[PDB]
């Protein structure tokens, strides 16, 4: 039978890493060969597989390469995807012996050098696509702005170039894209810094150490963090000292990583009519040491595969034979001819070469720290993230947040107190008109001159103007929104404080000229004291007129939020100094006439509420608070009020 | 002896980077040949020069190459300059084990000791250079690094190699920026990072549409820096380029004094070779050999490394001055060249034939600023100490190899006014307070006519009359100001202000019982004033915890860079400053009281004094003292007008009536 020299040599030893594996899965490919064999399928073939396990020692792998030239019979093709160095040595070999072959199963998309990937080929390579999974989960785990970072090994380095090739028609947010060597907790509060609530990251296992560590330090384990990563990051690496062993579960929960769907779901007959199933069956069976290495499945299938390409060839070869040597550049051709013919309904799946590309799908696992739920495989078809449904263990229902969160509004009142507050100061008003319309339509015993005299009824209505002005602005609390813009509230305090005053100044001119006539008509001129006090107001009200304390503020809020609002002036303290002095202005006479000796303790309310307006001052350094501060504070401007009604009270009494 | 054609592995650069070397290799093959002509210090030997064309055919270059290990004989060594696919073979040489014989690499990809076993090739990375550059930087006095790149891998390996002299270094990595293709973006940054000291890495049309980017920035200054090397061409810089847009004449400009050099590329003087050919001599037979456009000299000056290489190969041939039973394994006679190498080290004519670490070349290093663009060597490091031979063509910063981080600002730590008005009016107002207080004395010590029987109050003036002097003293200008004193003057500050502080109200005594006066013995104004004192007192305390006071100010640039830390002084916490608003308030409490009512005019005279105090109280107040350094001491003059006004009340009609 007409010999299949093959170049059926890769880094197998025993000491070769998974070479040994390789081995592994060389008996069964071996056996699919056997298989083949057992079908005799393009006889004559006799598939003489010249076969080298090229222990991966590079310069061994030199050496092999030579005597596979020197020594080797007429080879076939790359028995490869083994070790990225002598890969790259292959990749220069490419065209090398007019050369031309295909490995399939490195990710390394080093393999991306089509200039070198001219003359040679390969099918299962790097899930940077998986970004389109990713984009899926874009769509089912519904995020469109997040950042990741990488331990950029040279591999993991070159990953995140392909991963600004992912970043390629990124339509969503790359919120961010940091990386690392080793710098894990820096890294880690810089993207706490960054908003953590989502992350990938490519990183060794090992690297992945100091990974969890940081992790567990944010430990921001909700919709602020995700776990994305590949097995590549070793398996078990999480089932493989900084952060609580505790934690470290924790990050292995959730712990959201994918690599390459092994095999067809559906085990059934393969494309070689072996039942998927009973194939893997037979894998791990029969391979009697194991499963065969981790590309079991892809190994076997390459096996099958590089059977198909080669019925394939053969069928275009019977159109021509058994005779090319090295220099049969025509049958270089006619290679180049089944590599563009290098796709069919493949066994694992209907394996074509997408621009050499394999057609699968990849497994994707969110590992509950043991529930490694390999929902997701990306029917590179469709990509079509084929999730198993409700094998998702999220940790809430939160579909990925894109670097969200809520605005926490500030506004703070009870509504309540704040109406039974409203509700008491227009008690107290009317409760003054009344007892004023009493005082003055019961003003016949005009019995008071050498005492606080007769003529007082004016002094109680600046004292009425004081409190109903009160009531209001006071009353002005917390619903401004209808307009809540500088909402001239502002002048409401200001008649507030002006009856305010003017209640003041009343009783301040009446001891005026009282300690005057006690030293050794004049309503006029306390009527004047009252205007020219109500002058420097008006003239203060045009010139805060000109600074026109909208109803703003700020501070973030938690449940997260953030709070703003406050009515200030820009006369930030210009006004306040102003109100201070026209206050102590009497709170002085007030002193003054105490020490001079009925309205002393008027006098003595007046500094009381002047204490209140201080506190007043507090509260506006105070929220609520501070809203039931103001409250208390009206509460004692009518308590001085009703205190002053006392006093005429008493001849109430007498009467 | 007999010229036993020895296997030499020879694959020209037929395509290369300079792939006209490619044919000075035939050259240097040719003066080989001479040397196989001038085979008399060992002829036992001849060259099998297994001759090829590298032809960067890297992969299929690598096929012949295998081709050659396939074929006979037992083959000697690499015609190399540049690495790829040489780099793979020199990772690949054990299996095979030959002579590693690049020139042209200065390839940091040469550090792979472990890999880089047999490592022969001239070129080495200027990062030395560099390195001689940081003692250029060090003949700058540069200490602070600011650099970017487009990052070639070649530019990569650089960026290690620039990491690794940093560290050796220990000077200020002032900044690692880099570039890929069009960092104008992080040039902009560099702007951001503040330009003092500048240098990058890219290829001469990388260092084209740098040069484009640096006339857009045109930040063109002492603070630019175009520190560089000799890796891409003059004319590279020199002549432009149609795909540009920027001003070829402010580019031009700029390019001017461009900090750049290269070793010495060949023999700089023009002696009898090793082969006794003068320098000269081997340019004569560069031009023989020039058959094409010595324009197209490709690896021209490397040809000067490549019959070097070929004086070097017969140094190590007449050491040994047969043994060829080694194979591509056999190694007896593979360990005994390697010593050879581990041995090999000569004076070649080109330069004292210097084996780096892996045998890379070493020597002097000509080292020109493109000084005008007509790039002044003004440099030569002797690698050997990497002496740089400072020509001093050096038209620079000042003219000048300035330093790195340039910038060096001022700070306005104080002033003094020479306190010249100020300790004028100060020793004035002292003399006249002191001429007061005798007078008064004078017209103390007998008397009882006048309004009581006593001038006990006299004494409380003259009590806040000394503050006022010891304040002038205090608070004047030899704490800081014109005296230069602080650190202990300073500290010692700390307690003179405060001291005088305390005799503030004595005067105003009288008052409480002008106020019990008010009302219509000693004790009772006795034990108000040493209220006064108590409340004084206490809030004396609060400033001792309040303390640390002759403090820094304040934040300021100035106008060579200049800053203003704009008169560092008394400052601490203003607790003691709302202790002082509340003496100030038992201070307007005296006010209001007399405004409540001889001893009337004298209560007058303090209501003007009271007056005087609200004054210094805006004064106070005025602590903002923008201009501290002309705001202070007016409230002194108003003390001193004060005790005035009381002395001359004192005075006359008091002798008519006291005393006569």
């Amino acid at each position: 039978s007409p010999p299949l020299s093959i170049m059926g040599l890769m880094p197998l030893t025993k000491e070769v890493a998974k070479g040994s594996i390789g081995r592994g899965v060389l008996p069964a490919v071996e056996l699919a060969i056997e298989q083949i064999r057992n079908e005799s399928l393009l006889r004559p073939y006799f598939l003489d597989l010249r076969l080298y396990d090229t222990e991966c020692d590079n310069a061994k792998g030199l050496k092999a390469f030579y005597d596979a030239i020197k020594y080797g019979p007429n080879h076939l093709m790359v028995f490869g995807g083994v070790c990225p160095s002598v890969t790259s040595i292959i990749a220069e070999s490419l065209q090398g012996w007019n050369l031309v072959q295909l490995s399939f199963a490195a990710t390394t998309p080093v393999l991306a050098d089509k200039k070198k990937y001219p003359y040679f080929f390969r099918t299962v390579p790097s899930d940077n696509a998986v970004n389109p999974a990713i984009l899926k989960l874009l769509k089912h785990y519904q995020w469109k702005r997040v950042g990741t970072l990488t331990q950029d090994v040279q591999r993991f380095s070159e990953v995140r170039n392909d991963l600004t090739g992912v970043l390629y028609g990124e339509d969503i947010e790359i919120s961010d894209t940091e990386s690392f060597s080793n710098d894990p907790c820096t890294s880690v509060k810089k993207l706490k810094g960054n908003d953590v609530r989502i992350i990938l990251g490519q990183f060794d296992q090992n690297m992945a150490a100091k990974v969890f560590c940081c992790a567990y330090e944010e430990n921001m384990y909700g919709s602020k963090y995700q776990w994305i990563i590949p097995g590549w990051y070793e398996p078990s690496w999480w089932e493989q000292s900084r952060c609580l062993r505790k934690n470290l579960l924790a990050a292995m929960e959730g712990y959201i990583g994918v690599d390459f769907e092994p095999l067809s779901s559906k085990q059934i007959k393969t494309i070689s009519g072996k039942t998927p199933q009973q194939y893997e069956r037979e894998y791990n069976n029969k391979r009697s040491g194991v499963g065969p290495s981790k590309f079991h499945g892809y190994a076997y299938d390459g096996i099958w595969v590089i059977a198909k390409t080669l019925q394939r060839a053969m069928e275009t070869l019977h159109a021509s034979i058994q005779d090319f040597n090295y220099t049969d550049h025509t049958l270089g051709r006619i290679i180049l001819n089944a590599m563009n013919e290098t796709n069919f309904f493949g066994v694992t799946g209907q394996v074509v070469f997408r621009n050499g590309e394999r057609m699968g799908t990849i497994k994707f696992t969110q590992f509950q720290d043991s529930r490694e739920v390999k929902v997701g495989e990306y029917n590179a078809v469709a990509d079509t993230l084929e999730i198993i449904n409700d094998t998702i263990r999220f940790q809430g229902s939160e579909p990925p947040k894109d670097k969200t969160i809520i605005l926490e509004q500030l506004r703070k009142i009870s509504l309540p107190l704040y109406s039974i507050l409203s509700a008491l100061t227009i008690l107290g008003m009317i409760m003054a008109s009344a007892f004023l319309f009493f005082n003055i339509k019961n003003r016949n015993q005009k019995l008071i001159k050498m005492s606080s005299p007769y003529m007082n009824n004016l002094i109680i209505l600046g004292g009425m103007l004081s409190y109903a002005s009160i009531f209001l602005f006071g009353l002005d609390g917390s619903f401004v929104s209808e307009k809540t813009f500088e909402t001239l509230c502002t002048v409401r305090t200001w008649i507030l404080t002006v009856g305010y005053t003017t209640a003041f100044g009343a009783m301040f001119a009446k001891t005026w000229r009282v300690h005057a006539i006690f030293k050794n008509i004049k309503d006029q001129k306390l009527l004047v004291i009252v205007g020219g006090m109500l002058l420097i107001d008006l003239c203060i009200l045009i010139c805060w007129q000109a600074v026109d304390r909208t109803v703003e503020k700020y501070s973030m809020e938690p449940s997260i939020r953030p709070l703003l609002e406050h009515c200030e002036n820009t006369h930030m303290t210009i006004w306040l100094g102003i109100v201070y002095a026209y206050k102590g202005l009497l709170m002085l006479f007030g002193c003054f006439l105490a020490w001079e000796t009925d309205s002393k303790y008027i006098g003595m309310s007046v500094y009381n509420v002047g204490i209140m307006c201080i506190i007043g001052a507090a509260v506006s350094f105070l929220n609520v608070q501070f809203c039931i501060v103001a409250l208390v504070i009206i509460f004692c401007s009518t308590i001085t009020l009703c205190l002053v009604f006392v006093p005429k009270l008493i001849t109430l009494r007498t009467n | 002896s007999e010229r036993r054609a020895v296997y030499i592995g020879a694959l020209f650069p037929m395509s290369g980077g300079w792939p006209g070397g490619q044919a000075c290799q035939p050259a240097v093959e040719m003066a080989l040949e001479d040397v196989n002509s001038r085979r008399d210090i060992l002829p036992d030997y001849e060259l099998k020069l297994i001759h090829h064309d590298s032809k960067c055919d890297p992969g299929q270059a690598t096929k012949y190459l295998y081709e050659l290990l396939y074929n006979d004989p037992i083959k000697i060594i690499l015609m190399p300059g540049c690495s790829s696919v040489s780099t793979l073979v020199a990772e690949a040489a054990r299996m095979w084990n030959l002579i590693v014989l690049s020139y042209g690499s200065s390839s940091p990809a040469l550090s792979n000791r472990q890999r880089f076993p047999t490592f022969f090739r001239t070129h080495p990375s200027a990062t030395l250079h560099n390195p001689t550059r940081v003692k250029l930087f060090e003949k700058w006095g540069w200490k602070k690094i600011a650099t970017i790149q487009q990052t070639t891998e070649v530019f990569t390996s650089t960026l290690d190699d620039l990491e690794e002299r940093v560290k050796e270094a220990g000077i200020e990595i002032t900044f690692r920026q880099s570039f890929f293709s069009d960092p104008a973006v992080p040039v902009k940054n560099l702007k951001r990072q503040d330009a003092r000291i500048i240098v990058g890495l890219f290829y001469e049309t990388e260092a084209r549409k740098v040069f484009c980017e640096v006339y857009k920035e045109r930040l063109f200054g002492k603070k630019y820096v175009w520190f560089l090397i000799g890796w891409y061409a003059d004319n590279w810089f020199k002549i432009y380029d149609p795909s540009i847009n920027c001003t070829v004449d402010e580019m031009t400009e700029a390019v001017e004094g461009h900090i750049t050099t290269e070793i010495v590329m060949l023999n700089p003087a023009n002696t009898r070779s090793i082969s006794n050919m003068t320098s000269q001599e081997f340019v004569e037979k560069l031009t023989k050999r020039l058959k094409r456009h010595p324009e197209e000299t490709g690896g021209f000056q490397e040809a000067p490394l490549a019959y070097d290489a070929i004086w070097a190969l017969a140094l190590a041939l007449n050491k040994t001055s047969r043994l060829e039973d080694f194979n591509y394994n056999n190694q007896t006679i593979t360990d005994q060249i390697y010593r050879a190498m581990n041995s090999s080290s000569f004076e070649g004519v080109s330069g004292h034939v210097v084996f780096d670490a892996s045998g890379s070349r070493m020597a002097w290093t000509l080292i020109e600023q493109l000084q005008g663009g007509s790039y002044k060597k003004i440099g030569y490091y002797d690698s050997t100490k990497d002496d740089l031979s400072w020509s001093k063509t050096d038209k620079w910063i000042g003219g000048s190899p300035p330093a790195d981080q340039t910038l060096v600002i001022k700070t306005f730590r104080f002033l003094s006014q020479k306190l010249f008005i100020s300790v004028s009016v100060l020793s004035s107002l002292g003399i006249v307070l002191a001429v007061v207080c005798l007078s008064f004395n004078i017209y103390n010590s007998h008397v009882r006519y006048i309004q009581n029987s006593q001038p006990n109050l006299n004494n409380l003036t003259a009590v806040g009359c000394s503050l006022a002097l010891a304040a002038v003293f205090p608070l004047g200008l030899d704490g800081y100001h014109i005296g230069r004193n602080q650190f202990p003057f300073v500290c010692q500050a700390r307690l003179w202000l405060l001291g005088l502080g305390f005799s503030l109200g004595y005067g105003s005594m009288f008052t409480k019982i002008w106020w019990v006066h008010t009302v219509f013995e000693p004790w009772k104004l006795y034990a108000t004033v040493g209220l006064l004192v108590g409340m004084d007192v206490l809030t004396l305390a609060i400033w001792q915890i309040v303390d640390p006071l002759h403090r820094t100010i304040e934040t300021f640039a100035k106008e060579i860079l200049p800053q203003l830390e704009h008169c560092s002084s008394r400052k601490m916490n203003t607790w003691l400053g709302i202790f002082y608003g509340y003496k100030g308030l038992l201070l307007l409490l005296g006010i209001f009281l007399a405004y409540e009512t001889d001893h009337r005019a004298v209560g007058m005279a303090i209501y003007n004094v009271a007056v005087l105090c609200l004054i210094t109280a805006p004064v106070t107040m005025i602590l903002s003292s923008q201009q501290d350094a002309a705001f202070a001491f007016a409230s002194l003059a108003i003390v001193f007008s004060s005790y005035i006004t009381l002395v001359v009340l004192f005075v006359p009609k008091m002798r008519r009536l006291i005393t006569r």
